[PDB]
C-alpha cells in the first residue's frame, strides 16, 4: 500500500509540478529585473 | 506514517527542484538584461563611479620574499652603499656603472668556481676584497670596485643571491639615471607595456628565457623584434635588454614585471593592477588613485588592464589583496548564491 | 499539491536581499595540485586549519604552512583544481552547524545533508577543534548507559561519559553491538525526560554507501532514527572527509552535551580515519613513522576521544559516551592503531571470530574484555546479580578441558562446569534485540541463582526468553520494582522465584525432560 | 598551444605546456613515437600539475622509443570509451578501441571513463538471494542479486574457475547485459573466455574489455574504469539489469602502486600507495546498484602471498555484500571449490531473508567445522582415539561435511573430465541438515567428495560398496 | 629580538630570529593565536638549530589557528615549573600552569625541568632498603631506597589504594612528600584521582602533574621531567624523602618516539626513537639518593604485546630495582594489598643486602607458596581430599602464610573503619619464621586477615 | 599458467621429482594431454591431494 500510494503521489505531483512550471513562467521577468537592479546598484526597468 | 512522510519529502523535493529551475532561469535573464544595459558607455561610467563611491566608504586597512635573513641583510647593505655612490656619480657615470655591474654579474654567473669562492660565508672581508682587486682592480671604475667589495664582504645564504644582488644594483643604477632624466613615468609605462605584451606572447618569452643560448643572440632578437621601435623609451629598452641578457632560470615576463615593480617602489609607491571593463577618464583615474592611496596609505601607481568580461566596476588587485567590484563577479555570485 | 505562492516567494526573497557588496579579500594562486592536495602560493595571513575556497565551490583545509606556499587538503571534487586558480581564505577554521535539527538526518563532515531531505536549521556553529573539558570540568562516571546487551551490561558496563572501545576482526559483530545500543536508547528517548534521553550520533567513516543505507534502515525499523544523527564519509569521499567525520560528529555531540543532554557517539570506524589521515600526511610529505603513520596519529585519536566526557553539574551535567570501533587484522591487537586506541579508552570489548563461529553471539571475549569504570556504571540490581558472573565464567573456562571426564570431577567442579555452560548460553543474544535493564537483571538472576541448573543447555536461551515473556505478560510488577527502584527487593525476589518455579512446571524441554526442581 | 615532453621515466612522462594551455587533471593527451619498429601514438593521462606549466602524466602504452621534446597534443577531455548496445558482442581495450573488429564503435556515443558515484539518496540496500547451484555458495555465502560479490584467494586457488562457473550459471540465462572486465590478467585466459562465450552463444549479450598483465600500469589502472563506464551506461541509460564481472580487481590497485612512487608520493605501509583506500573507494562505489537499477557485480580479488591481512584485500573487504574466501589450505586438500566456510560471509545469511531452516543449518555447519578446526591439531599430535565420543562423532561428521561442501563444477571438467552438477538450494539445505544430524555418518567419507546432490551421494556410496 | 613563525607543520613550528638572537636549544618561546575560538598562547620548545637563524620547535599546544609571521618571544630559559611546599595539594601540567586554580604558583620559585643527575662522586654507593611497613613488600619484594619499582595491575586490584597507601606511609613515617606524574593521563582518571586523593585527605601531601592524552606529544614527553623537577626540589632543597609516581612510563617512551618522528629522525629498531636509551637514562638517573635524601619512584610500566624483549620495556627494566605484581586472584581472595607474592620480585632480596635470616625466611615463604600454587590445580579439579596428609598440612600452612601476607592498610581506613598498621621489618621476619615452622597452624584462617604484627594476630585469635 | 612446486623435504624422502602435488597445478589441464593420458590420469592430482 505504501508503494502504490508512493507511485500515485509521484505521478500526480509530477503532473502538477509541470503545471506549476507552466504557471510560474510568467513572473520571471519581474524577478530577473529586480536581481539586475540589485546587482547593478541602480534600478533598471527592463 | 513513513509513507506519508515519504510523500511530504518527495513533495518538497519537487518544490526545491522547481525553485532551482526558477532561480536559474531568472539569473540567466538577469545576466542578459545587465548585458543589454551595460553596452552603453554611460553605463560603464556610472558603474565605475558607483564602485569608486563604495571604495571611498571602505575603511582603510593595515598589514623579494625568497631571500633569507643573511641574503636580505646583505642586499640591504649593498643598496645602502649604492645610493651613496650614485648620488655623487650622476647620470653618465651611472650608465657606465650599470654596464660594468651587468658585465661583472654575467662574468660571475659564467665562472661557477669564482662565484662559489666569493659566495661561501666567511668571518673576514680582507681575503675576498683582496681577491677582488687582484681580479679587476683597474679594469672597471672605482665606484664599481667599491660596490663589488661591499657585495662580497657581506654574507649570502646561497651564492646565486650574490649575482642577484649585483644585478639588482645595476638595475637600480639604470633606474637612478632614468630618475635624473626625470622621465620615470615614461619608463614605468614602457616596462609595464612590455611585460603585458611578453605575457600575451608566451612563445617569445619562452624563447628569451632560454638562457642556454648566447646572450648576444637573445638581446639582438629583442632589439630587432619587440623593444626596438620608434615609440620606446631608451632607458626602458636598456633595462629590458639588461635583464634578458642576465636572465637565468627566470620567467621573462615575470622579470619585466619585477623590473616595473622595483621601478615603482623606487619612489615608494605600490603598484595596483586595476582591471577595468573600459578605458577610464582622467577624473576617474585620479579619484581611483587617491582612494587607493587612502585605503593603503602609501602612494599607489595604478596600471589599467582593460577587458570586456569584467562588464563594469574595477577588479583592483594590490599587494596580494583584491577588491573585486566586477559586475561579472556579481553575476557569478547571484548565480551561485541560489538555493 | 505544490502551491505556486511559495515557489515565487523563495526566489523573490532571495533576489530582493541579494546584497553582494565588495570586500577586501586575501588571495592566493594554485601553484601545483595532485592526489587531493593543492599547494597555494600567497595567502600570507592564512591560519593553520583554515578553510579555503577554490573556484567552482571547492573547499580545502590549510594544513602545511611554509615560507613558499600552503599545502591544503581538498575536501572533494579534486579534479576541478588547476594550476593558476585563485584561492580565497574564508578567515575561519573548520566549523560545523549544530542544533536539534540534526536529529534524524544524514550529513557529511561539513554538516551538509546528503539524505536529500532538504535544509537543516542550525541552532549555531561550532569549531571542530574546541578544547575538551578540562580535568576540573568533569565528575565521576556514575550513570549506566544501557546497551541492551547482557554481555556488555553485565561484564563490561558502560557509564555515561565513558569511552568503550569495540575492537575486533572484520565480521565479528561490532556494528551490530553499536546499533543494538542505539536501538536500546529508544525507551529512554520515549520517556521524554532529558536526564534519561540519549541522543545518538553515528559516524560512518569509509563505509560503502549501501552499508550506511542498511544501517539507517535498521535504525528506522527500531524507531531509533528520531534521536539519531548519521555523519557519513563513504568510501568514495575524499580523504579529508574521512579524516574530519569523527570531528564533525564530536562537534554535534558536544553541542548537545554542553546543554545538559546525554549523547552516545559511535565511530565506525577509527581505523579508517587513521588510514585517511596517514594518506593525507604522506601526500603532504610529513615524516612517516611505524606503519607509515605520522607522528601525531595518536594525538589525532586521543584528542578526538577525550571530548567524550561526563561534565560536572556546574556545566550542566551533560555527557557524551564514545563507542569507537577498531578493526583488527588476524586478531592483532598489538598493531599500532589498536594499541593507541586501547591505551586511550576506558574499557575494551574484544570480539573474536572463533567465538562467533562457535555460536557465542555477541562474540565478546569476556576473558579479556574490561571496563575500568566497572560497577559505577551498573544499577544496584545488576551489580548484585552479575557479581558472580566473572568468577563463574573464568572457572568454567579453566575446567572446559575436563568436559568429558565428569565422573572424575568432584561434585563442586562438575557443578562449576555445568553452571558455566548455562551461563555461556545465557549471554547469547539475537541481533537487533536489545533488552531492558530489568529484563537483563531477571535473566542474570536466573543464571546466577542456579535456576537454570535444571534446564538443558540447548534450551536455556529459549527458556530465558519465554520466562521473560511470561513475567512481562503476567508479573510485570517485578520489572516495575526493578526499574523504578534499581534494586531487587527481597519480596520481589521471592515472588520471582515462585514465578520461575511455576513456569518450570509449565516448561517443555526440547527432549521432553522435566525441568522441575 | 601544444606541450612538449621534458622527462621520460618508464610509464611516467612530464610534459611542459604554454602558460594558460595546461590540460586539466585526467585529460587525455597524444604523443607520437615515430621509430619504425615501435611506431605508435601514446595516450597520456594527466596525473598531476607539477607547477610551472608542467604536468606529470601516466602513459597508457609502452613509452619505448619516445623522445624528449616531441609534440604533445591535448584532447581537451578525459579518456572516453564507446557506449551503447553496439558494444555487446565485441572486445575492447582500456582505451575503447575494438580488438576483434578494429575501427568498430568509433561513431558511437562516447562517455568519459571518469565519473562520480551515485548520490547517497539514490542508494538502496539489496537483499535478494541469487541462487547459483553451488552447495557451499548457496548455503554459507548466498549471493545477492543486484549486490556486490567478491571471490578472494591467493594465486591459483580457483578464482578464475569460479568466475567462469558463475558466468555459466548466472550469465547464461541472464535477461540483461553482461560486462566482463579483464584487469591485468592473462591474455590466454581472455582468449579462452572469448571463445567460450562465443560457443555458449552468450557473447552477443556481453561486452568484453581487456587490459592484460603485459600492459603498462596506466592501462591496468584505467581498464576497470572503462568497463565500469560501459556497465554504468547500461544501468543508467538503457535501464536493464547488468551483470558485471571483474578479474582481477586487485590488479587495479597493484597498477597504481607500480607508478605511485614514480609520481612523487611517499610509499605507505607494505609499499602501497598512500591513496590506496581512496582510489579503491572511488572505483568500488561506482560499482553499485541504484534504486530501480540493478548491477550484479562479481569480482575476483587476488590476495597477495595468501595474506588476508594485506592492505589491498583488507581494504576491499569493506566494499562487498558477499565474500567467498578461497583458501590455500582447502585447495591443497583437493577440496574444490576451495572455499573457506569459516572465513567466507554474506550479508543476507540471516533468518529474516534466507529463512529459519537455511540459517539454522548454515550455523550448525559452521559450528561443526569450527570445532573440527579446533580439534585438528590435537588429532595431529595425540591422535583421534584420545577425544571424547561426542568429539569423535563431530570429527567424522565434519570430515563428511567438508567433503560434501566440495562439488564438481561445470567449468572444472577440463581439469577432471567429470561433468559438472547443479544442486537446488532446498536439496542443499536438506542434505546438510541430514549431515549435521548424523544421518550419513555410516557412509565412507570418500562418497562425499566432488558430487552433486543426495542422489549422486547414494550412487557414489553404492560405487564404494556402501548404502 | 623577537622571532617570527616561518613554517607550521602540525605541532612542528619553524621560527626565524635576528642574526644574533637565536634561542638556545630547549628554550621556551611564546607565540600567540588570536583567532577568537582558538585564541591561546603557544609554548614552543626549541628542538633544533636549522641554521640561517631558523630554529625548529615543538609546540606544546595544538597549532590550529596559528598564522605565519606572528611574533615569537624568547623566555631565555627552558620550560620551568614552580617549586616549593606550595605545589602540594594542587594539580599542574607539564608547563607548570596550575589546573585547579589558574595563576597559582606564578610567584613561586621556578626551576628548569632540564637538570643533570647528581655528580658521580655525590652518589650514595651503597644500596639501601625502604622500610615501607607492609609485610608483603618488606619481606618478599623489599623496595630500594632511591630505587625504582615497577607496578603491574589491571583494573580493580587496588592499585589506586596501593598508591594512596604509599603516599600515606611516606608522609607519615619518613616525613616525606609525594609527586604524582600522570604521563598520558586520561582526563577522566585524572579527575577521579584528584577527587579520591582529596577524599582520602592525602592530596595535601601530594603534588599532581598531568600531561594528558589529548595533548601534543611534547607535553606528554616533558611532564615526567616537570614532576621530577618538583621532586628534586623537595629532595635537594627541602631535605625531604620523596616518592615519585609515574603512570605510565611507557607513555613517556611513546611520546619521545612521536616527537622524534615529528622532527624527521629515522626510527631505530621496532620504530622507537634512536635515543630511546639515552632519554630513559636522562629520566631515571635523576631518581636516586644523594646527600642522605632520596627520590623513590613507583612506575606503571606497559609492555607492548606482552613482549618483555620489546625495546621500550627492555630499556625501562634496565633501571628498575623491584617489581610488584597486583593479581586479580589475590584481590578476589580478599587479601590486601593484592600483591602476587610469586610473580613480584626484588633485586635486593639478597643475603648481602637484607641479611641471612631475612633471605632464609623469604625463600621458605616462597617455596611454600610455590608448592601450594602447584597443588591448586589438583585441589580444584580433584578436590582437597585427594591430597596426601603432608600435602594437606602444607596446604594449611601455605593458606595461613598467604593470609598473613595481607595487611590492614592506612588507605583502607576510609573504606573499612579499622585503621592501618605498620609492622617493623624484624617483627615481620620473626612472624613469618614462626609461620613457616607451623607454630600457628592450629589457629583458624580468619585470624590472619588484615592484621599487623604478632600482637595483632594473637589479639584477633582470642577474638575467635 | 600454473607451477611445479619442488620441495627439499619431498626430495630427501625419495619423491623425485620432488613435486608437491597439493599445491602444484597446471592451468590448462586436460587440453595439454593426449586423450589416453587424460582418460587414465583424469583425477590423479585430486586423488593424491586427498
Ligand atoms: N548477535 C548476533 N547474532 C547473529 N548474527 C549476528 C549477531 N551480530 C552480528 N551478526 C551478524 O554477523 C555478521 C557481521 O556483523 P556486523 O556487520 O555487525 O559485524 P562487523 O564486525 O561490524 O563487520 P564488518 O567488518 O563488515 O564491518 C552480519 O551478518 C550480522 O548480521
Ligand atoms: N573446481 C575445480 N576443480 C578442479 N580443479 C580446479 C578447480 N578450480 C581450480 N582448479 C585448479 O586450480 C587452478 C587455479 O584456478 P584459477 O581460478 O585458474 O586460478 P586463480 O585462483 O588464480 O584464478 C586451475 O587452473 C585448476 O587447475
Ligand atoms: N585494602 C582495602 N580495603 C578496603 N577496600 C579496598 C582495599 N583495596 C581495594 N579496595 C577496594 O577495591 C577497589 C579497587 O579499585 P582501585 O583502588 O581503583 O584499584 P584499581 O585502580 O586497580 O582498579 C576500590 O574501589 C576499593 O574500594
Ligand atoms: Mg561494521
Ligand atoms: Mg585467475
Amino acid at each position: 500500500e505504501v508503494a502504490q500510494t508512493l507511485t500515485q503521489a509521484d505521478q500526480q505531483l509530477s503532473a502538477q509540478g509541470d503545471q506549476v512550471r507552466s504557471g510560474l513562467e510568467s513572473s520571471v521577468d519581474g524577478l530577473s529585473a529586480k536581481l539586475a537592479s540589485r546587482i547593478l546598484g541602480v534600478d533598471v526597468n527592463s | 506514517a513513513q509513507g506519508a512522510q515519504q510523500i511530504q519529502l518527495m513533495r518538497q523535493q519537487l518544490i526545491r527542484q522547481l525553485r532551482t529551475g526558477l532561480g536559474a532561469e531568472a539569473v540567466n535573464k538577469a545576466a542578459e538584461i545587465v548585458r543589454a544595459h551595460v553596452a552603453d558607455p554611460q553605463a560603464q561610467s556610472a558603474t565605475v563611479d558607483r564602485f569608486l563611491s563604495e571604495l571611498e566608504q571602505m575603511a582603510p586597512s593595515s598589514v623579494t620574499s625568497r631571500l633569507r635573513a643573511a641574503s636580505r641583510q646583505s642586499l640591504a647593505a649593498l643598496v645602502e652603499k649604492f645610493d651613496s655612490v650614485a648620488g655623487g656619480l650622476d647620470a653618465d657615470g651611472l650608465t657606465n656603472l650599470a654596464d660594468e655591474l651587468a658585465s661583472v654579474a654575467k662574468l660571475l654567473l659564467s665562472e661557477t668556481a669564482l662565484n662559489k669562492h666569493l659566495a661561501e660565508p666567511t668571518d673576514d672581508s680582507a681575503p675576498k676584497v683582496r681577491l677582488l682587486e687582484r681580479l679587476l682592480s683597474d679594469k672597471v671604475s672605482a665606484t664599481t670596485l667599491d660596490l663589488l667589495r661591499t657585495a662580497v664582504s657581506n654574507r649570502w645564504s646561497t651564492e646565486s643571491n650574490l649575482i642577484d644582488a649585483v644585478e639588482h644594483t645595476a638595475r637600480l643604477a639604470l633606474l637612478k639615471r632614468a630618475e635624473i632624466a626625470g622621465e620615470v613615468d615614461e619608463v614605468e609605462e614602457q616596462l609595464f607595456r612590455f611585460g603585458r605584451v611578453l605575457d600575451a606572447e608566451p612563445r617569445l618569452s619562452a624563447l628569451l628565457s632560454d638562457y642556454t643560448t648566447p646572450a648576444e643572440g637573445r638581446v639582438a632578437l629583442l632589439d630587432k623584434a619587440l623593444t626596438g621601435r620608434p615609440g620606446v623609451n631608451q632607458t626602458a629598452a636598456a633595462l629590458l635588454s639588461q635583464t634578458v641578457g642576465l636572465l637565468r632560470g627566470e620567467r621573462a615576463d615575470e622579470a619585466v614585471i619585477d623590473l616595473a615593480e622595483l621601478a615603482v617602489s623606487r619612489r615608494g609607491e605600490v603598484v595596483a593592477h586595476v582591471s577595468a571593463a573600459a578605458e577610464l577618464s582622467d577624473a576617474q583615474r585620479t579619484r581611483l588613485t587617491e582612494v587607493l592611496s587612502r585605503i593603503y596609505g602609501r602612494p599607489v601607481s595604478v596600471q589599467l588592464h582593460v577587458d570586456p568580461e569584467l562588464l563594469g566596476g574595477l577588479s583592483i588587485t594590490v599587494g596580494d589583496e583584491v577588491i573585486d567590484g566586477s559586475i561579472a563577479s556579481r553575476l557569478a555570485a547571484a548565480q551561485t548564491g541560489l538555493p | 499539491t505544490i502551491s505556486a505562492a511559495d515557489i515565487e516567494g523563495a526566489i523573490e526573497d532571495y533576489v530582493s536581499s541579494f546584497s553582494a557588496d565588495t570586500e577586501r579579500e586575501e588571495i592566493g594562486t594554485v601553484i601545483d595540485a595532485g592526489d587531493g592536495i593543492a599547494h597555494v602560493e600567497g595567502l600570507p595571513s592564512v591560519m593553520t586549519q583554515e578553510l579555503l575556497e577554490f573556484p567552482g565551490g571547492v573547499l580545502g583545509v590549510a594544513l602545511n604552512l611554509d615560507e613558499h606556499s600552503v599545502g591544503a587538503v581538498i575536501l572533494g571534487e579534486f579534479e576541478k583544481i588547476e594550476e593558476g586558480q585563485q584561492v580565497k581564505r574564508t578567515g575561519e577554521v573548520l566549523s560545523v552547524p549544530v542544533g536539534d535539527a540534526f536529529l534524524g538526518r544524514v550529513v557529511n563532515p561539513l554538516g551538509q545533508p546528503i539524505d536529500g531531505q532538504g535544509d537543516i536549521a542550525a541552532e549555531t556553529r561550532r569549531a571542530l577543534e574546541l578544547q575538551a573539558p578540562s580535568v576540573v570540568q568533569r565528575q565521576s562516571v556514575s550513570e549506566p548507559l544501557q546497551t541492551g546487551i547482557k554481555a556488555i551490561d553485565a561484564m563490561t558496563p558502560i557509564g555515561r561519559g565513558q569511552r568503550q572501545l569495540i575492537i575486533g576482526d572484520r565480521k565479528t559483530g561490532k556494528t551490530a553491538v553499536c546499533v543494538d545500543t542505539i536501538l536500546n536508547q529508544r525507551e529512554a528517548w520515549l520517556t521524554g525526560d532529558p536526564k534519561q534521553q540519549v541522543r545518538c550520533v553515528y559516524v560512518a567513516i569509509g563505509q560503502k554507501g549501501t552499508t550506511i543505507a542498511s544501517v539507517k534502515r535498521a535504525l528506522e525499523e527500531g524507531g531509533a532514527m528520531e534521536y539519531t544523527t548519521i555523519v557519513a564519509a563513504p568510501a568514495s569521499d575524499a580523504a579529508g572527509f574521512k579524516w574530519l567525520a569523527p570531528y564533525t560528529g564530536s562537534a554535534i555531540g558536544q553541542h548537545w552535551m554542553y546543554n545538559g543532554k546525554h549523547v552516545l557517539i559511535v565511530f565506525d570506524d577509527l581505523s579508517k580515519q587513521a588510514d585517511a589521515y596517514r594518506a593525507i600526511s604522506l601526500l603532504l610529505r610529513r615524516p612517516p613513522g611505524r606503519e607509515a603513520f605520522p607522528g601525531d596519529v595518536f594525538y589525532l585519536h586521543s584528542r578526538l576521544l577525550e571530548r567524550c566526557a561526563k561534565l560536572s553539574d556546574e556545566l550542566g551535567g551533560g555527557s557524551m559516551t564514545g563507542l569507537p570501533i577498531i578493526e583488527t587484522k588476524a586478531n592483532d591487537i598489538s598493531a599500532f592503531i589498536p594499541t593507541n586506541v586501547i591505551s586511550i579508552t576506558d574499557g575494551q570489548c574484544f570480539l573474536e571470530s572463533d567465538l562467533f563461529n562457535q555460536g557465542v553471539r555477541p562474540a565478546i571475549n569476556v576473558g579479556v574484555s574490561v571496563s575500568r569504570v566497572g560497577g559505577a556504571a551498573q544499577i544496584k540490581a545488576m551489580k548484585e546479580v552479575a557479581g558472580s558472573l566473572r568468577l563463574d565464567l573464568s572457572q568454567y573456562r579453566e575446567l572446559e578441558a575436563f568436559a568429558a571426564f565428569a565422573s572424575d570431577l568432584d561434585a563442586a567442579s562438575k557443578a562449576q562446569l555445568d553452571r558455566g555452560a548455562r551461563l555461556v548460553e545465557l549471554l547469547k543474544q539475537p541481533q537487533y534485540s536489545p533488552l531492558a535493564v530489568e529484563e537483563q537483571v531477571v535473566a542474570i538472576f536466573l543464571g546466577t541463582q542456579g535456576h537454570l541448573d535444571s534446564v538443558p543447555v540447548e534450551d536455556v536461551q529459549r527458556f530465558e526468553s519465554e520466562l521473560l515473556e511470561h513475567v512481562k505478560a503476567s508479573h510485570s510488577d517485578i520489572f516495575d520494582g526493578i526499574r523504578e527502584t534499581k534494586k531487587l527487593s527481597e519480596e520481589a525476589e521471592e515472588k520471582l522465584v515462585s514465578v520461575i518455579n511455576e513456569f518450570k512446571k509449565g516448561f517443555q524441554a526440547s527432549d521432553g525432560s522435566s525441568v522441575v526442581v | 598551444t601544444a606541450g612538449r615532453v621534458v622527462r621520460i621515466t618508464g610509464p611516467v612522462v612530464d610534459v611542459e605546456f604554454p602558460r594558460g594551455s595546461v590540460p586539466e587533471l585526467f585529460n587525455a593527451l597524444h604523443a607520437e613515437i615515430t621509430f619504425g619498429a615501435l611506431a605508435k601514438t601514446l595516450t597520456l593521462e594527466v596525473a598531476q600539475h607539477l607547477g610551472d606549466s608542467l604536468v606529470r602524466c601516466i602513459s597508457m602504452q609502452p613509452t619505448d622509443g619516445l623522445v624528449r621534446g616531441v609534440e604533445v597534443t591535448d584532447t581537451g577531455a578525459s579518456i572516453s570509451v564507446p557506449v551503447g548496445d553496439g558494444v555487446k558482442g565485441h572486445v575492447f581495450n582500456a582505451l575503447g578501441d575494438c580488438l576483434d573488429d578494429p575501427g568498430y564503435g568509433k561513431d558511437f556515443e562516447h562517455w568519459s571513463i571518469h565519473r562520480k558515484p551515485p548520490a547517497f539518496s539514490d542508494l538502496e540496500p539489496r537483499t535478494e538471494m541469487l541462487e547459483t547451484g553451488l552447495k557451499v555458495v548457496d548455503l554459507l555465502t548466498p549471493y545477492v542479486r543486484g549486490g556486490k560479490i567478491a571471490l578472494f584467494g591467493g594465486a591459483g586457488v580457483g578464482k578464475t574457475v569460479l568466475i567462469q562457473e558463475m558466468i555459466n550459471r548466472i550469465a547464461r540465462n541472464f535477461g540483461g547485459t553482461s560486462v566482463f572486465a579483464g584487469v591485468g590478467e592473462r591474455t590466454r585466459e581472455g582468449n579462452d573466455l572469448w571463445v567460450e562465450l562465443a560457443d555458449a552463444n552468450v557473447l552477443k549479450d556481453t561486452a568484453l574489455v581487456f587490459g592484460q598483465m603485459d600492459e603498462p600500469p596506466g592501462t591496468r589502472m584505467r581498464v576497470a574504469l572503462s568497463a565500469l563506464t560501459m556497465a554504468e551506461f547500461f544501468r543508467d541509460e538503457q535501464g536493464q539489469d547488468v551483470l558485471l564481472f571483474i578479474d582481477n580487481i586487485f590488479r587495479f590497485t597493484q597498477a597504481g602502486s607500480e607508478v605511485s612512487t614514480l609520481l612523487g608520493r611517499m610509499p605507505s605501509a607494505v609499499g602501497y600507495q598512500p591513496t590506496l583506500a581512496d582510489e579503491m573507494g572511488e572505483l568500488q562505489e561506482r560499482i553499485t546498484s541504484t534504486r530501480g537499477r540493478s548491477i550484479t557485480s562479481m569480482q575476483a580479488v587476488y590476495v597477495p602471498a595468501d595474506d588476508y591481512t594485506d592492505p589491498a584485500p583488507a581494504t576491499t573487504f569493506a566494499h562487498l555484500d558477499a565474500t567467498t574466501e578461497l583458501s590455500r589450505a582447502v585447495f591443497s586438500k583437493g577440496i574444490f571449490p576451495a572455499v573457506d566456510p569459516l572465513a567466507s560471509s554474506s550479508t543476507i545469511l540471516d533468518p529474516a531473508i534466507v529463512g529459519d531452516e537455511h540459517y539454522r543449518v548454515a550455523q550448525e555447519v559452521i559450528r561443526i567445522l569450527q570445532r573440527y578446526k579446533d580439534l585438528q591439531d590435537i588429532i595431529a599430535i595425540l591422535g583421534i582415539d584420545e577425544l571424547s565420543e561426542e568429539d569423535k562423532q563431530l570429527v567424522n561428521r565434519a570430515r563428511r561435511i567438508e567433503r560434501f561442501l566440495s562439488q564438481n563444477m561445470m567449468a572444472a571438467e577440463q581439469f577432471t573430465g567429470q561433468p559438472g552438477s547443479t544442486v537446488p538450494l532446498k536439496e542443499t539445505i536438506e542434505a546438510f541438515d541430514k549431515l549435521t544430524k548424523g544421518e550419513f555418518d555410516h557412509l565412507p567419507e570418500q562418497a562425499f567428495f566432488l558430487i552433486g546432490g543426495l542422489d549422486d551421494l547414494a550412487k557414489k556410496a553404492e560405487s564404494l560398496g556402501a548404502k
